[PDB]
RNA sequence: AAUUAUUAUUAUAAAUAUUAUUUUAAAAAUAUAAAAAUAUUGUUAAUAAAAUUAUCAAGUUUCAAAAGCGUUUAUUAAAUGCGUCGGUCUAAGUAUUAUAUUUAAGAUUAUUCUUGUAUAUAGAUUUUUAUUUUAAUUUUAUUAGUAGCAUAGUAAUUUAUUAACUGAUUAUUAAAGCGUUCCAUAGAAAAUUUUAAAAUUAUAACAAUCUAAAUAAAUAAUAAAUUAAAAUAAAAAUUUUAAAAAAAAAAAAUUAAAAUAGGGCAAGUCCUACUCUCCUUUACAAAGAGAACGUUUAUAUGUAAUUGUAUGUUUGAUUGGGGCAAUACUAUAUCUAUUUAUAUAGAAAAAGAACUAUAUUUAUUGAAAUAAUAAAAGGUUCGAGCAGGUUAACAAGCAUUAAUACUAAAUGUGUUUCAUCGUCUACUUAUUGCUAAAUUAUAAUUGAUUGUUCAUCAAAAAAGCAAUUCGUUAGUUGGGUUAAAAUCGUUGUAAAGCAGAUUUGUUUAUAUAUUUAAUUUUUGUAUAUAGUUAAAAAUUAAUAU
RNA sequence: AAUCAAAGUUAUUAUUAAAUAAUAUUGAUUUUGGAUGAAUUUAAUUUUUAAUUAUAUUUUUGAAUUUUAAUUUUAUUAUUUUGAUUUAAUAUUUUUAAAAUAUUAUAUAUUUUAGAUUUAAAUUUGUUGUUUUAUAUUUAGUUUAAUGUUUAUAAAUUGAUAAUUAAUUUGUUUUAUUUUAAAGUUUUUAUGAACUGUGAUUUAUAGUUUAUUAUUUUUAGUUUAAUGUUUAAAUAUUUAACUAGUGAUGGCACAGUUGUUCUAUAUGUACCUAUAAAAAAUAGUAAAAUUAUUUUAAUUAAAUUAAUAAAUAAUUAUUAAACUAAUUUUAUAUUAAUAUUAUGAAAAAUUUAAAAAUUAAUUUUUUUUUCUAAUUUUUAUAUAUUGAAGUAAUAUGUAUUGAAUUGAAUAUUAAAAAUACAAAUUUAAUUUGUAAUUAAUAAAUAUAUUUUAUUUUAA
């Protein structure tokens, strides 16, 4: 019928979890133009210190620091690129995090833990799903503009209603 | 075609006998497929003496006693006693103390009704041991009836051939084999 | 003519020279055929133009198709040739003539209509059809028509034959014959009838000439062999290997018995052709010379022009950048869309910008078989594939490899297939292959087979018909069209001159029937009637120490 | 019968070849004309028998390139009088021409038999020894400089002017080379019309049918067929056919981008692709080759692109490098610089596809010093005891329905009962008559073990 193209390789220019320049491409996504239509959502949405390409959905830090992934805590295939500025902040605890359990004395329900994740959240806030899941009434995500001027409410945003967390 | 390096056998290809069984895979090839193995597979164990001992001469996998249970004949000349580097000194009787032995066995064997001319013949090579060790086995037939013309053609130096050096005689020593 | 060779060097002349180069004790083939009863085409693609003869060397007849008698490198509806006709030419040859062509003579006729070349033309192109060239796609009237006529087919009918893929007849919408048609037609090629010497089937049937040995001493080919046999599995292949397991001369089954044709692919070159590419180009037109004629220009670009392109990938479509399909992707399967066409000359002169190319983007048209070729490998016919036979099992366009076409002749073979037990049919048409169908009754199925034999088919510009092409040409159909070397190894048939004698065991080309009669029991059984056998027929016998 | 491994020396004879050397040169191999000349003529403003010290420029962007070197100055066209010198080469003919070891029923040379077997090269695009070359002997047989010692010094930059605090080497100037054999071609001019075309060329040496001078034809050289098939022949023997030429084998005449053509792309001297001559055309883009044993660091890769592979990654290679936490006191081939004519991966595990394999896949992808030692072996277990066949009248009942008929055994219908015997055989129906939910334990392994093809040593 026809020929295709190669898939070109959409995948890390970095190792997640260690230090980072920023003329480092942190993901080269696919811009999914599904095929070269104009709305896409990218896999890896950017983070904290991360800023998104617009063309290319590719995500370059914006400074020198560790990199990581957050899996958002809803919806484990919607992640966040984060780069924690400081390495050190970082380096002199792994190198203690991984002294003490080497020693036996650390204790694996750490937050940074991948599989303890789903019961961390829950420890400490026990209801999320119903602080996420709550549908808002009109009335409340527009608060009463009214209580702007008289400056009850410091600033109204009422497009910011989704709960990203 | 891609002649590179490392692209399949270096030079070429060859099927030497490690090959043509045991190749990648070790099964190995689809042609050439192997000779057959005419060695000399060794032969199975004699049964073992009837038991009357009650010493359980029956248990083959035990600590006590050794494989082979060869309680065959005059085994009680062969008397062995205790050294002490932990060796053993077994006194036997020598080759003539048994052949001369044989001999009375043997001679008492056929008399009983008519002795075979056959039977007039081992006695005479029996007795033939004794008196001069007239050998008969292949391993000094076969050395001593070569061994001989090898020598002779020393002494007589009837080589034709005097350079043979060692290039030379490298062919042969290996055209020869044994 | 490579020679002291096939070989009267035929310019002449002549006619009674006892002029002077040819081994030899055999049968196979083979070159070849004296002789000889029947049979007459059943052989075959197809008998009949097939040497000489003192036995004096000759087939007759009918029908259909088919011109001139000359002439040709694959030898003929090839190309000639007379006439008619079309065009040209009155300052080099006679305009009832000679140039330049198309046809073909003889006899009937020679239809309908035009889009382009040519002519005429008026600055040229563009326009434009008295005659001519080429055309007519439903020209298609005359005329013949299954025909060298694109398939459909063996056309349907009739004959003819025991059997009609023959051939001839009728008509007749013939895939798209067609007025240069059609008829008439002789020695040719067919089809009958018929007769007949070639040794045509049946059928086999040596009279002739073609020793060994002695002598002289070349050729193809040659990696080796002590393996070569034989059987079985294989794994890429036809099998050949590997392995196991065995155990002298004729013929051509294998080795390469062949040469050399047959393919198709790659890069290279060749040669031919035309509306689209391009020079050297001699023609047409302009200008310049008081134009006395030769030159130079400008504008033009002609297949008359001999240059180069005419692809690549999957098989005929596709060429882009993405995406979904295990962050595999052959093109796999689907879809999308300002996803963008780099450079160089031109275009935009500040920082800003346009055009176009198989969208990585190097070149300046598209087509052919030219008997295409040269240097290479690699297949059509296969250890595996594909599409059109009663729907479905089957002819068989791609993964090997001097195996170098189907069929026939001859000559074998291992299988397998119901109750003994089993497998010999010959013909007609066409040589395609396989059926139809005639002989009362009618050939089991697989497999390996054909260099020994033919060539019928398939087949390489020799043509031609319809058919596709702007052309060169392409594909159906018919007539044509070398088909071949001294046998070394294996193999096998024989043999080794031997023998007062078949044989212990090996191992077996050698095996009684498959073209049906008359007996006799036709009774048993039931609407007709069996069964052992015998005679006759198919007419021939078989032992290495 | 069968084998059996096997002879290295002729003998005798003497002034070429090749390059080089910068002095001559009207055409080398008899005696022109021999009437008296007309007949023995090669000349013209072009890389020419004239042969030229640079890397910058400039240029259809890409095969195009540097100007006197000292003005007659020596780079200039060359031998007899050292067998003319030198260095390389070396013969060629005459006639020489040699030799005594392995069985006795068969695999292949070792003496002691048995063990033993790709013949090589290429080709293998692992369609993995893929059907190619080699008779043998000897001779001849293929060109990228493996090195930097004192006079002596280099090194960048803008588009351009310019700017050059911009940082720094090396070099008495290093250049030259680039495989080997092989086409069809292709262009440049010389030869050929004795073969054969066509032009031109012969005006009556046999037979015959018919009235006919036209016309049937004797017809031994020629449309066929056999033989021959490196043949007596690079076309002959025998033979069929044909044969009537006042219009033709033939005086000489036409020549190669062209002659001739009664036209076949045919022939023009035994393949018309004319011969002959002169080139280095291209051939790496699956042609054939590419010459020197005993060595001393490993591997594959598979992506961007291609009017479809000389180019790129990645690999490999040559040369060279520096020791960044991670651990043992383990273990690690990472790189730079250059050289690079490549598109497809066994057995698996799966995945596309009528595949009938191709495709994706991704781990393989063999070079034995010698004596010796060794743990992986063409040896593994296979379904029966029992043709239970005697032992008895019956009774809602031959239910009902459908049915010609049916009574447990036509058809459909199936949970009724009571005193047990309705999924059949049997009969046109029934009765009779077969039949009466039973002993029949393969399981208990058989040899397990030992013992054999690769785990070491010594030299
Ligand atoms: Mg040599």
């Amino acid at each position: 019928q026809a020929g295709s193209p190669r898939q070109k390789a959409k995948l890390f220019h970095v190792i997640p979890g260690t230090p980072v320049t920023p003329v480092e491409k942190l993901k080269e996504q696919r811009r999914r133009f599904g095929q070269d239509r104009y709305s896409r959502q990218p896999e890896y949405r950017p983070g904290r210190n991360v800023r998104m390409d617009p063309n290319t959905f590719t995500l370059y830090a914006t400074t020198k620091g560790v990199m990581t992934i957050r899996t958002s805590r809803i919806n484990p295939s919607y992640k966040w690129l984060d780069v924690e500025p400081d390495i050190q902040k970082v380096y002199r605890s792994r190198c203690m995090r991984a002294a003490l359990q080497a020693r036996g004395k650390a204790s694996m329900m750490v937050a940074g833990n991948v599989h303890y994740r789903a019961e961390l959240d829950h420890v400490t806030e026990p209801h999320w799903r119903e602080r996420v899941m709550r549908v808002p009434k009109a009335t409340e995500r527009f608060q009463d503009p009214n209580y702007f001027t008289r400056g009850l409410v410091p600033s109204l945003r009422p497009l910011s209603r989704y709960s990203y967390e | 075609r891609a002649q590179h390096p490392n692209a399949g056998t270096r030079f070429g290809r060859v099927y030497n006998r490690g090959f043509v069984r045991y190749g990648f895979g070790g099964f190995g090839m689809s042609v050439y497929s192997s000779k057959k193995d005419r060695t000399f597979k060794v032969m199975p164990v004699p049964p073992p003496p009837p038991a009357t001992t009650a010493v359980e001469q029956r248990d083959d996998f035990a600590d006590n006693r050794g494989l082979s249970a060869t309680t065959r004949t005059l085994s009680p000349t062969f008397r062995m006693f205790a050294l002490e580097d932990g060796g053993v000194l077994v006194s036997h009787p020598s080759h003539a103390q048994i052949m001369r032995w044989n001999q009375r066995v043997h001679t008492e064997e056929g008399k009983a009704a008519n002795s075979t001319v056959m039977d007039e013949y081992v006695n005479s090579r029996i007795q033939a041991i004794i008196a001069d060790n007239t050998i008969e086995n292949t391993s000094l037939s076969q050395w001593r009836k070569a061994h001989m013309w090898n020598v002779i053609k020393s002494h007589g130096k009837l080589q034709r051939r005097w350079g043979t050096p060692d290039f030379v005689m490298g062919a042969r020593s290996t055209l020869y084999n044994n």
